[PDB]
């Protein structure tokens, strides 16, 4: 939880 | 110096503003189509976002989202986006 894009 | 400048911290405080900050933090629900509205692709935005993602907590505060505002704007007129948070980039805050 702390990339939207991964 | 700092790898951003102030007029564009300015442009970047505005995109960051723009989304509705918490306490001074944006989610990357507000980020995250901040980066797709860039044209690029997620692996940008994946990139951007983490080198931008001081607290890596989901989230871009206006120093945060200001990190990840260049290195968009850069990644589609300027250059690539390496995922190595540069040192002329990075507050004194996270250290
Ligand atoms: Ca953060």
């Amino acid at each position: 939880s702390t990339n939207p894009f991964l | 110096p700092w790898a951003v400048k102030p007029e564009d911290k300015a442009k970047y405080d505005a995109i960051f503003d723009s989304l509705s900050p918490v306490n001074g933090f944006l989610s990357g629900d507000k980020v995250k189509p901040v980066l797709l509205n860039s044209k690029l692709p997620v692996d940008i935005l994946g990139r951007v976002w983490e080198l931008s993602d001081i607290d890596h907590d989901g989230m871009l505060d206006r120093d945060e989202f200001a990190v990840a505002m260049f290195l968009v704007y850069c990644a589609l007129e300027k250059e690539p986006v390496p995922m190595s948070l540069p040192p002329a980039l990075v507050p004194p805050s996270k250290r």
